[PDB]
């Protein structure tokens, strides 16, 4: 959402333009095995220990 | 070079423009095709096998 | 030098040395050009700070390669190469005319010997093989005797 | 203090000048004037540079050269300079004639019509080096003559420099000063010839800048005050500036030029604003200077920060592509495709291919791969250039194919065979050469070639060969 | 006898301090300009990091513009673009 606060206070909007869902990126799923595929292979993340 | 020119020139072979690319099977491997997969760029007409 | 994808790949000097001549063009400009003092002097420093990046980078703020984080090589690490103290004649060189492989035991064999795989032998001594098999005549050319190992 | 970085040495020293007075811009700007000015006008008391514009124009209207060339205007078409020019031939001729107290009048009007020349710079750059040469000439007649007398016959400068100043051609100081009976005076007859004959090219000078030693002197002299008036005030200009040039630079960091590189070709450009500034356009010089300085540097960037330089033009057009594929991000689901976007371009749709490609900029050859090791990319990278050994192995044996099956033909069928080709003989020879040193010549020759390989084409002088081509 | 004058077995290596003069020895050019190829036909710049002039041809015994491309022309400074016709090995050495 994109507001336009008119200038000079109390605070409202000329106009608040709410664009509908913009596709950010793609991201990977897990599989039900706890996998992930790259590429064509299934790939694993390792939990970290810090 | 001239060796070549006079090996040509005798036994008529004209040379290829063409070097050989082809992806041939690993020295020393053996086995059964099972599966062949083509993946075209879009835009480019599909081959007969494709 | 090209590459699959049409792709370039080129040494860290070419970044350097093209920065060091640019920059000294651009002196040499300046200097036809009369700029002030200030100007002259802050290009005289870029240059030397170049120059150093050159020869050896480190000494220095440290210069980073084109669209790259990690630090150019420069001609000081080309020399010192890494992975401890050696230059290419200590840690290590690639060598013709070698193999490996898994080992077993072979009691039948006399301290003298041992059992060397046959497609090894063969590869191996490929070259002496050409040579044996075109000295007795078994094969017309070298390229035969290939053909023939082949 | 200094913490090593030329950044701030340079941000530093630069800070150190004070932002100019609106008024103190108007009064360098004024003295800029005065000092340019200036030098133009010691150009135009100098006849030799009226004559070289004439003796050029002679050869503007003789098609040896174009007016391009010649000027750029004039303070203000063809026929309008075809009679301004002639204009100046007027006002040179005569002001010519009146070299006879009345002509000092004249004189003065032929510099302004000589002013009313708008020079190319090139040209104008020739005219001052001329002056100044010819200077060094001056100079190297004075101090000859100079190093004969003090240097070498042993006369005082005091005593020299008396009689020399207002002639330095006549003899009235030389011949007559000889005779003075004073020490240094008879001191001076051994060299009284080198002097002499040296006193030729002075009075010369004189003929060929139409000028006595004493005004050649004074004008270009007076001309480089000028000068030095000028790149000072200019400079002046340049130094108060600078916070400019570093704050437009700031906002081309990350293409590929360091923050120094930017500051540093845009000064260049603030150089070049300073140049062509009038400031009696009433234009603010700082959103003048603006313009140049972000040009000097945009076309600096686009022209060197890549490996791989790209003409002007080409990475615009790059750019171009890099808009609209923004636009169908998101919009188009994933992106649009790679043959869907120069449709919204003007150009044959082909040239995304190869443009995408050429741009890329080259990889590290020392990017480090996998195991983190001295592994780096280059040194994988694999020679295709060089020869296998495996293949000047056959060579090395072709070489003896070739001359054992040459053994077998006939004397000269191995020398026609070995002159047709380039075989272990520098190049090869034309089939009408080939019979040119035979003395049999045309066909004859072409026929025993053409047998020679049916001989060489059966299955004994054609097997050993046979092999050869797989 | 003469002792010699080029290449011959060797011993001792000497390492010092190069002089402008001694460094203007083993340069056979100045490269004057930050290019290295023309980005479209990828023969080099000349006068610059890759140059054939200075240093040497893109292929064995074969000038740059290509005037003299046989292996007889060897020891030639071709007259346009002056590269003399010599193995392109001497471009990992000049
Ligand atoms: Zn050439």
């Amino acid at each position: 959402r994109l507001v336009i606060y008119e200038r000079e206070a109390p605070e409202g909007t000329v106009k608040d333009i709410k664009e509908q869902e913009v596709y950010m990126g793609e991201i990977p799923l897990m599989t039900d095995n706890g996998t992930f595929v790259i590429n064509g292979t299934e790939r694993v993340i390792v939990s970290q220990l810090h | 070079t001239p060796e070549e020119k006079l090996l040509r020139a005798i036994f008529g072979e004209k040379a290829s423009d063409v070097k050989d690319s082809s992806l041939r099977v690993p020295n020393g491997v053996s086995g059964t095709v099972i599966d062949v997969q083509v993946f075209t760029r879009d835009g480019v007409e599909k081959d007969k096998r494709a | 030098v090209p590459l699959d994808g049409g792709r370039f790949a080129t040494s860290d000097l070419n970044d350097l040395y093209r920065r060091v001549i640019n920059r000294n063009n651009r002196l040499k400009r300046l200097l036809d050009l009369a700029a002030p003092d200030i100007i002259v002097r802050n290009e005289k420093r870029m240059l030397q700070e170049a120059v150093d990046a050159l020869l050896d980078n480190g000494r220095r703020g440290r210069a980073i390669t084109g669209s790259n984080k990690r630090p150019l090589k420069s001609l000081a690490d080309m020399i010192k190469g890494k992975q401890g103290r050696f230059r290419q004649n200590l840690l290590g060189k690639r060598v013709d005319y070698s193999g490996r492989s898994v080992i077993t035991v072979g009691p039948y064999l006399r301290l003298h010997q041992c059992g060397l795989p046959k497609k090894m032998a063969l590869e191996l001594f490929k070259p002496f093989i050409y040579g044996k098999l075109e000295l007795r005549g078994l094969a017309t050319t070298i390229k035969a005797a290939k053909k023939m190992v082949e | 203090g200094r913490t090593t970085d030329p950044v701030r040495m340079y941000m530093r020293e630069m800070g150190t000048v004070e932002l100019l007075t609106r008024e103190g811009e108007i009064d360098i700007a004024k003295r800029i004037e005065d000092g340019i000015n200036q030098v133009q006008c010691s150009v135009a008391e100098y006849p030799e540079a009226i004559t070289y514009l004439l003796e050029q124009y002679d050869r503007v209207e003789a098609e040896e050269a174009r007016l391009s060339d010649l000027i750029t205007g004039f303070v203000d078409d063809p026929e309008l300079a075809r009679e301004k020019f002639a204009e100046l031939r007027a006002q040179y001729v005569v002001t010519r004639d009146t070299i006879k107290a009345t002509a000092q009048e004249e004189i003065l009007k032929l510099s302004e019509v000589f002013k009313q020349f708008r020079l190319v710079p090139k040209q104008f750059d020739y005219l001052v080096n001329s002056m100044r040469v010819m200077m060094d000439r001056v100079r190297t007649q004075e101090r000859l003559i100079m190093k004969l007398c003090v240097e070498q016959c042993k006369m005082p400068k005091k005593n020299f420099i008396t009689l020399f100043t207002g002639n330095e051609t006549s003899d009235t100081w030389f011949n007559a000063a000889i005779a003075m009976n004073k020490p240094w005076s008879e001191k001076l007859h051994d060299v009284s010839e080198e002097v002499h004959r040296a006193l030729q090219k002075l009075q010369q000078i004189e003929e060929e800048t139409g000028l006595t030693i004493e005004q050649v002197k004074d004008i270009n002299r007076r001309m480089s005050i000028g000068e030095a008036k000028a790149r000072r005030a200019k400079k002046e200009m340049v130094e108060a500036n600078l916070r400019l040039v570093i704050s437009i630079a700031k906002k081309y960091t990350n293409r590929g030029l360091q923050f120094l590189d930017l500051i540093q070709e845009g000064n260049i450009g603030l150089m070049k604003a300073v140049d062509k500034f009038e400031y009696r356009r009433g234009y603010k010089f700082s959103t003048y200077a603006t313009w140049w300085i972000r040009q000097a540097i945009t076309r600096s960037i686009a022209d060197q920060a890549r490996t791989i330089r790209i003409p002007v033009h080409m990475i615009e057009t790059i750019n171009k592509l890099n808009r609209i594929s923004r636009q169908m991000l998101q919009e188009m689901g994933r992106e649009p495709t790679p043959e869907e976007l120069a449709e919204r371009m003007l150009m044959p749709e082909d040239k995304i291919r190869k443009v995408l490609k050429i741009a890329k900029e080259p990889i590290s050859m020392e990017t480090p791969i996998g195991d983190d090791e001295d592994s780096h990319l280059g040194d994988f990278i694999e020679d295709t250039t060089l020869e296998l050994p495996l293949d000047s192995a056959t060579t090395e044996s072709l070489r003896a194919a070739t001359h054992d099956v040459l053994a077998g033909l006939t004397a000269r069928e191995a020398k026609v065979l070995r002159m047709r080709f380039g075989i272990d003989m520098n190049t090869d020879y034309t089939l009408e050469e080939v019979g040119k040193q035979f003395d049999v010549t045309r066909e004859r020759i072409r026929q025993i070639e053409a047998k020679a390989l049916r001989k060489l084409r059966h299955p004994s002088r054609s097997e050993v060969l046979r092999s050869f081509l797989d | 006898l003469k002792a010699q004058t080029k290449t011959e077995e060797f011993d001792a290596i000497k390492i010092a301090l190069a002089s402008p003069d001694m460094i203007r020895s083993w340069s056979f050019g100045e490269v004057k300009k930050p290019e290295t190829i023309n980005y479209r036909t990828f023969k080099p710049e000349r006068d610059g990091l890759f140059c054939a002039r200075i240093f040497g041809p893109v292929k064995d015994y074969e000038c740059l513009c290509g005037k003299y491309k046989r292996l007889k022309h060897r020891g030639v400074i071709c007259e346009k673009c002056g590269v003399e016709v010599t193995q392109t090995k001497v471009r990992r050495e000049r």
